[PDB]
RNA sequence: CAAUGGUAGGAGAGCGUUCUAAGGGCGUUGAAGCAUGAUCGUAAGGACAUGUGGAGCGCUUAGAAGUGAGAAUGCCGGUGU
RNA sequence: AACUUGGGAGUCAGAACAUGGGUGAUAAGGUCCGUGUUCGAAAGGGAAACAGCCCAGACCACCAGCUAAGGUCCCAAAAUA
RNA sequence: CCGAUAGUGAACCAGUACCGUGAGGGAAAGGUGAAAAGCACCCCGGAAGGGGAGUGAAAUAGAACCUGAAACCGUGUGCUUACAAGUAGUCAGAGCCCGUUAAUGGGUGAUGGCGUGCCUUUUGUAGAAUGAACCGGCGAGUUACGAUUUGAUGCAAGGUUAA
């Protein structure tokens, strides 16, 4: 009834992540996939990833149809962050965080 | 020019409320079936 | 069927069939107790006693005499480091009544 | 802050930087600091007065006299060390699980049986402790280290 | 021997932390001000544990005053007129007959309109 | 008596005063000192006499 | 905690009452019927609720004033602009839009809580006998002095 | 029957943390920690139940202390705006 | 209550009002003395708000009662006495 | 006596990274499981990841690996909120949901009353005097010897040892 995806320490800062999240939460897979393709954002191809992976997941593991499959609920929260520093003026250093996301998806036949 | 004091939770998910992406224009292409943007080629058939 | 009693420091007022609260007494559970300190019987016949209704008695079945909900004292003087916290408990009495006189 | 190493150079100048003024990187307020005021090497030992240290004696000694706990045997005779020997003869003089024994002077033997026999500590007539004998529950004395005793603390 | 101050602090702040349990934003999730609003409370509710008392005698006053006049007579002289009588009801127990029992209300009125 | 009953002389020991901990103690802030002057710093006071 | 009443919304009745201004002084009237659309001569009074009655004013252009206040008691209003106060005298007000005149006299009176706004939203002053709310069936009050 | 605001400050009684001695106990049929809860005492605080947790830890009396943090433009580490 | 002896201190920056005086200008929220009070170290009611003014000293409840200074047309408890 | 901010600077390739021309200065960093049994195959993906199946008592024990708090970041929602002037609480209270360590119960709160954080320093501070971004840990009257006084305990014209 439901199929996990899960992709971790993805090398994007995970509120840049959510804007791409917070359109796919509660659409049909067809659209979704449909507007992940088409969003011209950066995280927009790491997350088209992941809902293949869902779908995939479910057909092989559950026997579920593709059609049906509503987006249950789709996430994203941080990761691993990577400390870096940039040489700034007057021998002074400021620091720079690469940061990482967790995005999680998960899709639904919407029973149970 | 430097701020007095915090920003607190409540107020910067205020300032951020109209901080968003739109939803692509996006159609559905009458050779395929495939959604491609609107005024743009589809790029599965490359029709229109 | 309706009067009005005084108790503890306090008036209350009563009409047979009521869940009362009031200040410790020193009767035990289940036992009766009898208020001879009535101020006002009204309802259909009304009885205004000057300082009381000479021979209007009120009695009442006891039942959970017990301890209020715990009120904690807490106070502090700025930039003095004085302060003082202190938990409270007031007795109390559930009585029933069940009987009314006048 | 003195014998924690390095930690002698003052770590930024006193005024100019925004930070709070430091004088070494070894103070107690400083992560891997000195220690204030612990812990230093001494001794816990003091002393009492001798008449005392006798009053001490002899009143653990009459507490397990006024329980029942001193049973006075004639004699011990063990002629070889062997520790099951020893358990039988504290379970037929009705010994509690802990017990003081003592003999006249060394007696190796009865020493090396009640080495081992969990409970049991042996002792000669002068080296009686209060320690030992306040914890054990029960006494068990040669008569010749009962007269003994007997002269040395009164 | 030394000891090390683990597992009392937290006690101790978490049953701070929980007392200021509702407090807006940041004041139910902190301790530094979680404890300076929950001082503030203590005090604020020692006050009104006080005031509390004269609100609602004042309340009383109000309704009793305003039951007075619907029988053309004011609260200085309606209790004064009971003090003459020799009448001893609270403020609250005139409050509540006014609200219920009009009758009785109107006759012990007339008892201290008599007692002028 | 016993090694796990027994009791101190009555009145014979007291606990002593920690300085410097709490209010609540009475000797919280300055440790009883005052405030300022000599007599309030580390190895402060005068030489007697 | 005991037993006084409290009213609510479910309880609370509210009537509607017509008060003549013709020979009655601005404060000596104004105070009384704020007193009215308060409530508190609701012996079922509450402080938290908004108990008390609509009242309505009819005539509120034969107010009578003491003294010389016609040309003096001028009202005072800013708007928030440098220099930008301007002011108006009473007769002015009486003469010329006087039902503001009762209508700023008795929210004076008023707290300024939310409760106050929406007390003296209670509140219809018109400046000549006819009233336009006959439909929620006004009775006559008199005015106690 | 009387007394009980309180700062510098004096006096007294106590609550807690680690360790030790002895006694008596609890523990894979689930310890210590951690989280939650609408529980108990006048306070410092003490329990109980349910989850996570996968081995130690309480209680009584008495002893000793690296024993209690919210501020030192404190130090270290995390994470904010 | 007071005094004596002994153990432990903190205090040596005061403030405003009223009143008797110096100084200044019968100036100052001035300055220096004397004599109260209060604040300091004092919450509560009044003075719109307002350490020093007026009234009054908070052990802890209570949806009891009486009053002091201040008050009683509305804001806002009490006299449109 | 310390149990990884402690105890050596260093429990771990440490006087080592690193810093400085050099004298010198100098870190941070332990813990899977009993056993490596360290995840055969399948599925999406270029890979990193993941999801099944299997190993194991346990895999939110999967190698960054025991427990896993708070700051902080999210995803749901029960109750609220778009005429209002707010040191954010308290006190009074309707409405709406829930039901316990069953006790005169829990969550939210229309609307009213009262109400300018804390520390330090001061005669006096909401102070626009100072100090702290926030969480966590660490972080300050101790010890040795001697003097004085009080309590306690010996025993007393005697008491007492030091090496
Ligand atoms: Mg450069
Ligand atoms: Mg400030
Ligand atoms: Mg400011
Ligand atoms: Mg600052």
């Amino acid at each position: 009834m439901e199929a996990k995806a899960v992709a971790r320490t993805i090398r994007i800062a995970p509120r840049k992540v959510r804007l791409v999240l917070d359109l796919i939460r509660g659409k049909n897979a067809a659209e979704a996939i449909a507007i992940l393709k088409l969003t011209n954002k950066a995280s927009s191809p790491v997350i088209e990833k992941v809902l293949m992976s869902a779908l995939a997941n479910a057909e092989h593991n559950y026997d579920m149809n593709t059609d049906e499959l509503v987006v249950k609920e789709a996430y994203a929260n941080e990761g691993p962050t990577l400390k870096r520093f940039r040489p700034r003026a007057q021998g002074r250093a400021s620091a720079i965080n690469k940061r990482t996301s967790h995005i999680t998806i998960v899709v639904s036949d919407g029973k149970e | 020019a430097v701020p007095k004091r915090r920003t607190s939770k409540t107020r910067k998910n205020k300032r951020r409320t109209h901080f968003k992406i739109s939803v692509p224009g996006m159609t559905e292409c009458p050779n395929c079936g495939e959604y491609k943007l609107s005024h743009r080629v589809c790029k599965n058939c490359g029709s229109y | 069927m309706f009067a009005i009693i005084e108790t503890g420091g306090k008036q209350i007022k009563v009409e047979e069939g009521q869940e009362i609260f009031v200040e410790k007494l020193d009767v035990n559970e289940g036992d009766t107790f009898t208020f001879d300190k009535v101020l006002f019987v009204g309802g259909d016949s009304v009885k205004v006693g000057a300082p009381t209704v000479e021979g209007a008695t009120v009695t009442a079945t006891v039942n959970k005499q017990g301890r209020g909900k715990k009120i904690t004292v807490f106070t502090y003087k700025r930039r003095k480091n004085s302060k003082r916290k202190k938990g409270h408990r007031q007795p109390y009495t559930k009585l029933t009544i069940d009987k009314i006189n006048a | 802050r003195s014998a924690v190493s390095g930690g002698g150079r003052k770590p930024w100048k006193q005024k100019g930087t925004g930070r709070a003024r430091q004088g070494t990187i070894r103070a107690p307020q400083w992560r891997g600091g000195g220690i204030v005021f612990g812990p230093t090497p001494r001794s816990y030992a003091y002393k009492m007065p001798k008449k005392m240290r006798r009053l001490a004696l002899r009143s653990a000694l009459s507490f397990k006299a006024q329980e029942n706990g001193l049973t006075v045997v004639d004699a011990f005779n063990f002629e070889a060390p062997k520790t099951k020997e020893f358990k039988n003869v504290l379970s037929t003089l009705e010994q509690p699980k802990k017990v003081l024994v003592v003999t006249e002077n060394e007696d190796v033997n009865v020493e090396l049986s009640a080495r081992n026999i969990p409970g049991v500590q042996v002792t000669t007539a002068q080296g009686l402790n209060v320690l030992d004998i306040t914890n054990a529950d029960s006494l068990v004395i040669t008569e010749a280290a009962a007269k003994k005793v007997e002269e040395v603390l009164g | 021997p030394r000891v090390k101050g683990g597992t009392v602090t937290r006690a101790r702040r978490k049953k701070t932390i929980k007392l200021a349990k509702g407090y807006f934003g940041s004041k139910h999730t902190l301790y530094k001000v979680a404890k300076q609003q929950v001082m503030k409370s203590g005090q604020y509710a020692f006050r009104d544990r006080r005031q509390r008392k004269r609100d609602f005698r004042k309340l009383w006053i109000t309704r009793i005053n305003a039951a007075a006049r619907q029988h053309e007579m004011s609260y200085s002289r309606l209790m004064n007129g009971l003090k003459k009588a020799g009448i001893d009801i609270n403020r609250k127990m005139l409050s509540e007959i006014a609200i219920s029992d009009e009758k009785a209300f109107a006759q012990l009125v007339t008892k201290a309109k008599d007692a002028l | 008596m016993k090694l796990h009953e027994l009791k101190p002389a009555e009145g014979s020991r007291k606990e002593r005063n920690r300085v410097g901990r709490g209010v609540a103690t009475g000797n919280g802030k300055t440790s009883g000192r005052g405030h300022k002057g000599q007599k309030a710093r580390s190895g402060g006071g005068v030489r007697p006499g | 905690m005991r037993q006084t009443f409290m009213a609510n919304e479910s309880n609370i009745e509210r009537k509607w009452y017509v008060i003549d201004a013709e020979g009655q002084t601005l404060g000596r009237l104004s105070s009384e019927v704020a007193s009215i659309l308060r409530g508190k001569n609701k012996v079922t009074y509450t402080p938290h609720v908004d108990t008390g009655d609509y009242v309505i004013v009819i005539n509120a252009s034969k107010i009578e004033f003491t003294g010389n206040k016609e040309t003096d008691k001028v009202y005072y209003r800013h708007s928030n602009h440098p220099g930008g106060i301007k002011s108006i005298t009473a007769g002015e007000l009486r003469r010329t839009n006087p039902e503001r005149l009762i209508e700023n006299s008795i929210k004076g009176m008023l707290p300024s809580t939310r409760l106050g706004e929406k007390q003296g939203k209670k509140l219809f002053v018109y400046g000549g006998a006819e009233h336009p709310h006959a439909a929620q069936q006004p009775e006559n009050y008199e005015l106690r002095g």
